[PDB]
């Protein structure tokens, strides 16, 4: 058509880079992963539907552990998504090396802009093709999204791939502001199966939080997804009839 | 970004969408449409009225 | 002329960098940021306008304080944004450092603007995709815009992004030398209205300030940001009725 | 066209890799490897079934020692496996070297994908079109693929190369995960005698494992394999008359 | 042409590095910058207007400052100015630090050409976009060219950029060297007169000059452009009755 | 045309990747070399026919000392053998330095395998276009055809070049693992005369040895080899007659 | 002819580098510069004809000094012989510290064709597009003319530029080996004038010579010339009457 | 070719490199340099005919001076060749320094072509379009041939350049094998005036050699080429009339 | 914008621009006429008359 898709460096006349945008399109055909922040705790959701009877059931388990109060979730290259959630790791415990300071969120997140941005100007290289989801609690619980370009934004509730356009319209309905942990996993979930327009059972998603009072990463356990899922799925099935 | 062969189908293309509305109070032209997706079609057959 | 556009070590046979151009068209798919100049100060105002309310407006930052007497404010990509003022940050610093003295206004816009410079030298880097408004007070007021391209131009009023031609043709009119802190304030408030084609929501604009007087930095609350935004809309309202 | 595609460094309007998805297919070309995970260890078997009597019977090899306690298969080209493997025995032993840790099979994985992951990013130089399928016992067996691109699955049985497709579907009814070892090493060759659609001869074929009794990298010399195989031939006989 | 002008290391049948002669098309896009040598200094007189009256035009500015009896002006990017003078800036102090002599304005002009021009020769980075004027006194008026191909040509008045044509032209018959200090000063500013096509304001306009019998740049303020500006705008006007 | 074979760091998608499979046709376009495998040595021929009575009917050379155990021939570019060769005799001689142990064929095969796809692997950079045969005794006769791929290919007989597919016929049916050193010897020399399908002189072949009971390199001199020719001709005639 | 030109690796198939060919091209378009050496002596004459009166009374320059006794001049691209002739200064003093000899003008010679060399080798840097005729004084008078090539010839006259042909053709009649010192240089500045079409004046040539009997190179006065031309006038208009 | 030629890492599905051959096609621009070897020494003879009567017979020479017992011959571009035999000195001067031990004619051109093969391999840089008649004699005399790719061959009687097809014809009929150094000489110079086609002069060819009594390089004086020209003259006009 | 097809439109054009006032009347018309871009329109039709 052109060639300003045929090179990083080069813009086109509309202001825009159709290349990183086409890195965008990396993300969306990675299954989805979504993460709700509420005023108690921030809870991250992500796909472990992915995969055959034939595979391990904790096939990618995508809710990486990056700090002890660090947990991310990706959707693209799976490739992609394990060298910055390595990268990640590393610019958590350099905070806490250089400081002896728990890692706040935000600056991690600011790393991790930095870290994609030098791989999104720099054309002897291409830029990451993942969309990670950043959340943990410092003090407050922040949820965040960082992309292929290394851009911040702020959510308190969002999701990334091929199930982020049904999530964000639901969450415009039903999301609100005097939500509760308990609440915000109810309502994860249900946003969880609008995506994969099917039913949840505890075994194809991973849960994982950070509360305000533990202020640690918690696996949801299998055992306790059951009730979570129970009542998730009574939205489930009637958003998903006509 | 431009083509060169999409100016072609814009010159007529408008000659399409200017007849569907004009068919005066006097006669009932009445005009069924298909198409494969609205995810191929422009704003401006996607135009209400 | 026709590929002469797609290096940035290319100028084309009628002069002009069309790389440049389409390097200025990013800024413009941005959000506007006004800055305008009294005598009393200096006044950066930034929309924190967002598209939805699953992202948090207040915390999506858009001006960031660079040195403790000067400002600046972003247009285009974050990413860009965020390699471009933690250079800035190195940078103000780093004049202290071997000077002992917080960086001038002419000085740190220059030197952002060689960083850039160096960008559009080389072909195997992608020239910046933002634009800053530099503004704070040395000994006197000063407001800048550097441009992707790394050119600076000082200005009394500027905007940088999409409204960048309605300021224009709004404080070619009302524009004045002789302002006052309180009337510059509300000026640049009217025109970032005009931009939007809407009224102003204190939780959706940002303004920071450097007085002359002080030469500390400050920034405006929503709470504070209230007396102004009334005085402002009614003006807006008037003024877009026609 | 399509593509978008002579440079790795440039994702295809789709979003997706063209560079990398064409190097997915050059495992393929190359010879069938087939990995069964069974509870009482895990067996890799690996095609060396090629060309005429001009060739000896042994042809390298495939399935290398990668550590005591890991091994892995290759299937795809040979060049790009020699360098692949070279990095993976180093890393083994580098563990044990910072660590004085036997290297786990996941983490061994992870940094083969990892190394792989700059080789699809720099476009300075080419992907390799070569998987290798990880199998041992760090204390529990696991199984997992590494990809060109550097994704990484868990599998519980698999199949790669030329009977990729093939023997997915041969396993959804055969394979269980409450198979014996045995049946396991029996299964895992009933599927080999499947892809290249004849009886095995066991003088041309090359099997190893790691059990949990064991955690130690063995090898099954042909006299021993002959009875598997002879409870291999009826079933294949019986799959081509139907 | 075609082909031998989308690179910097390609010929063209001419000869020509066409590529370098399209960034003298980058300077020859605004503005005028003059330069009037005479046998009692050299005066170099530039453009300091700079678009509408919300920028202010009484500052940037191309009488750069250089030494204590060196100066350019220039015409071309602004972006390319700064880096440029800067180098300049480098190799004048460089000549203090090593031979305790002020640099002569041969030498400065000669080096700054060269530096210019290893820029052209290597590939993957361009010359720079802009022009300069090297006006000084060493103990002798010099007026110099250094042009963005990296030659440089010794004038006794020259102009570059939009002005260039139009200078040039009126040069042919006034020039001479029976000029002074005085008489060069107004006719270089009747020179620019006609180049913008309009009477001169000393508010949009700048002039510094390096005199024999002080050695000095000096930078002339408004007040003290004013009187000269009077004796010119009489010839300009009647220059414009053509 | 292709477009998948302008550089090797693009795949086809196909699979077999083009540039180094053009890196193989270069291999067959040159003059043939045959390694022939016995259990009293190895025996290794190649060709010294080349050129007329201008060029040396002593021309050096085709058959290489790698070591004083290992020899080596050649199908290719001699330009690209060269740097090759040269490599091979360091490489052995680091085995050396580092452990006092003569390198064994296969592990002497998998490190010039190593060093090729370096040069494969990069792109700004081409493969040699070379094959290799390394013949040698450690203490079991081993034989190995190392691809321009850098792939590794066990055979117990072989040959490369022009005459590959009549030796490759020639040996199928013929070759035994029971022949003696004299039988294979003569075997080979047929080979060879059916490949220029021509007779056997004995300047138009080089032919060395590895014997198993001194387990050195020895090369057959001028007159020596003339006995086993005498007795191939009478063979190369008969097949001729066809 | 095409995509020969796009580098300076590539080679045309007839083994003519076509980028290299417009580099000669690069030489006839630039100011004619002639050499005529004699048994006394070796004088270098380069034209230093202006297109206007508003360029200075010597511009700077024409006919370098680059050592004791050598001397070069250009033609060709002027930005190239700066950087050139900054190198072959520095290369003549190099010679001066190492064995403290004036180096001989052919070793000169050597060294600046190995730095061209240098630049026409690798692909990344553009080679010299500038002939400089180095002529000196040494065990006897040497001359040579080096190209862009990397290549130097001796002449026992010369000639490059736009006057190339016309000069050529000029000696080879009249220029003979019995010629004085005064004989020789006379009847170059008679090639000068027809090659300009023009009546010779002190201003529109520039001489220097080298002598034997003083074994230093002197840079002739503009009023040392006045004599020459006048002897000069005479031969030149009677070939401008032919 | 298209576009597997224009590049010097590409690969032809013919299986050549064109860009190397092209760079034989440069060896064949150039003039004819011939060489023959006979049992009681090395004979080298050059062409040395000028284009102009302007020209300089002293260098426009390819005999070089390399080793007391080494000269060598060029044909290419003559800037290639310069730099590439002064590293053929280098050379054979390291070899001295570390062994001891003249370097023997043979070891020189194993070395000499690895050097070509770096640039030949290397996408960076071209390789020389040269080919070299490397002519010693160690013990005994030695002739061999370097070729653009960097393949060696050993010769008895060979040509490069322009007139080499003639000259291969010329000493296929002619020379044999009982031939002294005087008969052999006579023999070349009645080759090389088949080439250039005319009845020689002793003042455009040159003559070096080198016999193994003497052990030295000589350098035939016009003096002393003058008796086998004569002789030349006689057999030359017979063949430029039948 | 296209080699064939701006010329081929440019001739039904500046037959159009002939009767409009190139020398011969209005004939009282009393046009009227539509577009939607002014960037399109030759400076010719685009002066007042
Ligand atoms: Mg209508």
């Amino acid at each position: 058509q052109m060639g300003y898709d045929r090179a990083i460096t080069v813009f086109s006349p509309d202001g825009r880079l159709f290349q990183v945008e086409y890195a965008r399109e990396a993300v969306k055909r990675g299954a989805t992963a979504i993460g709700i922040k509420c005023k108690e705790g921030v809870i991250l959701i992500a796909d472990k539907r992915v995969g055959s009877k034939l595979l391990e059931a904790d096939t990618i388990e995508k809710i990486y552990k990056i700090d002890e109060h660090i947990c991310a979730a990706t959707s693209g290259l799976v490739a992609d998504a394990r060298v910055l959630i390595d990268r990640a790791r590393i610019e958590a415990q350099i905070n806490r090396l250089t400081y002896d300071e728990p890692i706040t969120v935000k600056e991690l997140a600011k790393k991790i802009c930095d870290f994609k941005q030098q791989y999104t100007q720099y054309g002897g290289v291409r830029p990451f093709g993942v969309s990670l989801l950043i959340a943990g609690v410092d003090e407050v619980p922040k949820l965040y999204e960082t992309d292929p370009s290394g851009a911040l934004l702020e959510y308190k509730a969002t999701a990334i791939g091929m199930g982020r356009n049904a999530v964000t319209e639901f969450f415009e309905k039903e999301y609100r502001d005097d939500l509760s942990f308990d609440d915000a996993m109810v309502l994860g979930l249900v946003a969880m199966g609008l995506s994969i327009e099917s039913e949840l059972v505890p075994e194809n998603i991973e849960v994982g939080y950070v509360k305000v009072d533990d202020r640690t990463f918690k696996e949801v356990s299998p055992e306790e997804l059951k009730p979570y899922v129970e009542r998730a799925n009574e939205r489930i099935r009637e958003l998903l009839k006509k | 970004s431009d083509t060169s062969g999409d100016r072609e189908v814009q010159r007529t293309m408008m000659q399409l969408l200017a007849e569907l509305d004009g068919f005066d109070p006097r006669g009932d032209v009445k005009v069924i449409g298909a198409t494969n997706r609205i995810d191929i079609l422009d704003p401006a057959i996607l135009r209400p009225g």
